């Protein structure tokens, strides 16, 4: 039994070994309690404001829409401490860990963004942090690995399975299965077993709350659509949550199309995968015909989650949200365009959301539309990746 | 069929416990795996627990992670595993055969169709490692419709409500976890399980088999002495495979010796 519904329609659930069920129930109870606790809320708000720098700007981008009937704002999660939206929910999960009397943090990371966010929160709040990372990711994310270590976190390479994110996800759960009495598992997206999809949403929803206030202040009305990239679903659900009951507002999630959906080399399970059960949840996922889990491909390492949060699959099923894909090449063009016309270097993850907005504008330039793109992170980390392509391309 | 019921009745008549090895199907290849399994039975295994190779075995420690990887290196697929299972049953009519599955492999092509395939090849039970009792309904229902025992896990700290659920819903045997954590012979369970064993019997649960970290004869004898119907050993068996990959003949000899010793410890 649980306090909250573990499902979003058919999607979600608690598909963990029996030994972990008390951990999930304890976390759910602590979360429900925290949400009613004005002191917890004030501590969270204090960290978000004075440490992370919220509220984040909403930037009107006039140059890129010139000559069209599109008005485009960017919600500037790139300006949050750490340079990505992940900071928001790590701070809240760290406070939940404390609330439960836990002194240790376990986290998974692929590209390293969640590992660094976890390590920084742990440093600030006096938790001992250990981070699992696939051996292949370790080798290729030296900068992030070094940051995690500078911040006092232990980084543990994972050599099992495919030595990437899903394997680090497994190793974190294996550790937690034996350590849950003292350690909190700080899951990095709006996915996995209940209560994680719900907790991550609630600890990211200030993105959309702020966006709504900012757009009412500047435009006097709600947006026609809000657009966000979808790796596991945290930044998107963070932007979408406060608009779900505003039926006029379009919710558009953008999965990575990689080399092209037709190539099979993509990370778009919501629209192009098959429902499965893995990482604690029933959700669309990248898998072989006989049910082995596969990897997500994208130029952006941060969109590498081989599944998607169950609330997104639900919002799609009922037609509340629409999901599309953007290829590597489209993302790269959007990256270059924003740099040159707006003086902002976006994360390649966020560039997928911008690319789709640019398509909405370009395809129908005399359509009047007020759009918000969630700029989930900054793209300093991506300049070498973009360097190497632009050079090999000529 | 009623293979577990018949085994436990026969073992009761001999005042013996069950010794149940685990191996991964197709580790280190199909032909050698079939030989391994025949050896386990000939050496005294009372029942089998058999894993289908899965990409993400999140309840398994390194020994069994590596067994899964060896099977994949040999190209082993679930379809090939089901072929193996049919042949094992064709050779051995009465030994209970249980599978260790992960949820996605059961759900993949439909839950009902998975259990129907199990029935066709003569499997007796299925344990789905990542489905807790809370999520078990469509699995246990499909199992029972196809004459398959759904195996439930009883953790060492199970409360009364969970014990009642496991007792009601399970069939074949009740899996009594030695400890928290994941499979592996390097960590031995150090919690007394006699109170759980007594409460399960009170609730007419399927007979208990203790598993996780069982790697020596004294542990088998201890499981029986505490009231369990027997014990399961996985990593310790798989370690012998891993140790002896270079010598298939010595691998079988060492497996025989080990299983013989472990089974002997079950008689008293
Ligand atoms: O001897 P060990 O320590 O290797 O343990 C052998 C375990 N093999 S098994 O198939 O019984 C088995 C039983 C339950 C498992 O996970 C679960 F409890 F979550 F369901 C995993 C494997
Ligand atoms: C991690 C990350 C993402 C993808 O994760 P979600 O959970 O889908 O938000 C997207 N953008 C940036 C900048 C990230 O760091
Ligand atoms: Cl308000
Ligand atoms: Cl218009
Ligand atoms: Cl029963
Ligand atoms: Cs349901
Ligand atoms: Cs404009
Ligand atoms: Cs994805």
């Amino acid at each position: 039994t649980t306090l909250l519904n573990p499902y979003f329609g058919e999607f979600g659930g608690m598909y963990v070994p029996q030994i972990l069920m008390p951990a999930l129930n304890q976390l759910e109870e602590a979360f429900v309690s925290a949400q009613k606790d004005p002191e917890f809320q004030a501590q969270f708000a204090d960290l978000l404001k004075n440490y992370a720098g919220r509220p984040t700007a909403l930037t009107k981008c006039q140059n890129i829409t010139a000559g069209t009937r599109t008005t485009l704002y960017l919600k500037r999660e790139d300006l949050l401490h750490g340079g990505a939206h992940k900071t928001n929910q790590v701070l809240g999960q760290a406070l939940l860990a404390k609330r439960m009397g836990k002194s240790e943090i376990i986290a998974e990371t692929g590209a390293g963004a969640h590992g660094v966010a976890s390590a920084l929160a742990s440093a600030l709040l006096g938790l001992k942090c250990r981070i699992y990372m696939g051996a292949k990711d370790v080798e290729r994310q030296s900068p992030n690995v070094f940051r995690m270590r500078l911040m006092g976190a232990e980084v543990i390479p994972v050599h099992s399975g495919s030595a990437t994110l899903k394997d680090a996800c497994n190793e974190a759960l294996r550790d937690w299965s034996g350590s849950y009495e003292t350690a909190h598992y700080m899951l990095g997206t709006a996915a996995g077993p209940h209560p994680y999809p719900t907790i991550v949403r609630e600890f990211q929803r200030m993105i959309g709350e702020e966006t709504k206030a900012q757009i009412l202040d500047k435009e006097g009305r709600l947006p026609d659509a809000v657009i966000a990239c979808v790796g596991g679903g945290s930044n998107a659900i963070g932007m979408f949550a406060d608009f779900i009951n505003d039926t006029s507002v379009g919710l558009i999630g953008v999965e990575p199309g990689g080399h092209g959906i037709e190539t099979g080399e993509h990370g778009a399970p919501l629209k192009h995968g098959r429902v499965g059960i893995y990482f604690g949840m029933k959700a669309p996922m990248m898998q072989t015909a006989d049910g082995q889990i596969e990897e997500s491909y994208s130029i952006s390492a941060g969109l590498d989650f081989p599944s998607v949060g169950p609330q997104h699959a639900y919002l799609n099923s009922i037609g509340r949200a629409d999901y599309v894909s953007i290829t590597d090449d489209e993302a790269l063009e959007a990256f270059k365009t924003l740099c040159r016309h707006e003086g902002i270097i976006p994360a390649l993850e966020s560039s997928h959301a911008l690319a789709h907005a640019l398509k909405m504008m370009r395809e129908q330039p005399e359509k009047e539309q007020l759009l918000v793109v969630n700029l989930s992170g900054r793209g300093d980390k991506d300049i070498f990746t973009v360097h190497d392509i632009l050079k090999a391309r000529g | 069929m009623e293979r577990y019921e018949n085994l436990f009745a026969q073992l009761n008549d001999r005042r013996e416990g069950a010794f149940v090895p685990f191996v991964t199907l197709g580790d280190p290849g199909i032909e050698q795996s079939l030989k391994i399994i025949d050896t386990l039975i000939d050496a005294g295994a009372d029942a089998l627990e058999l894993g289908v190779p899965f990409s993400d075995p999140l309840a398994d420690g390194p020994t069994i992670q590596n067994a899964n990887l060896r099977a994949f290196a040999a190209g082993v697929t679930p379809a090939q595993c089901f072929e193996m299972l049919a042949l094992i049953r064709e050779k051995h009519p009465t030994i209970p055969i249980g599978l260790l599955m992960y949820a996605n492999l059961v759900f993949n092509n439909g839950i009902d169709a998975f259990y129907a395939r199990c029935e066709q090849v003569g499997v007796d039970s299925v344990l789905v490692a990542d489905v807790p009792v809370e999520e078990s309904a469509p699995f246990r229902q499909a199992a029972l419709r196809h004459n398959i025992a759904p195996i439930f896990i009883c953790p060492p700290n199970a409360d009364d409500d969970l014990l009642r659920q496991v007792a009601s819903y399970g069939r074949g045997y009740t899996y009594l976890l030695s400890r928290s954590g994941v499979t592996g012979a390097e960590n031995r369970g150090a919690l007394p399980l006699h109170h759980l064993i007594e409460k399960l019997k009170e609730y007419h649960a399927a007979p208990a088999l203790q598993g996780f970290g069982i790697s020596s004869p004294e542990q088998v004898s201890a499981a029986v002495r505490a009231g369990a119907a027997g014990a399961i050993s996985g990593s310790a068996i798989v370690k012998i495979i891993e140790k002896n990959l270079a010598s298939p003949k010595q691998m079988l000899a060492e497996l025989r010796s080990f299983v013989s010793a472990m089974k002997a410890a079950s008689r008293a």
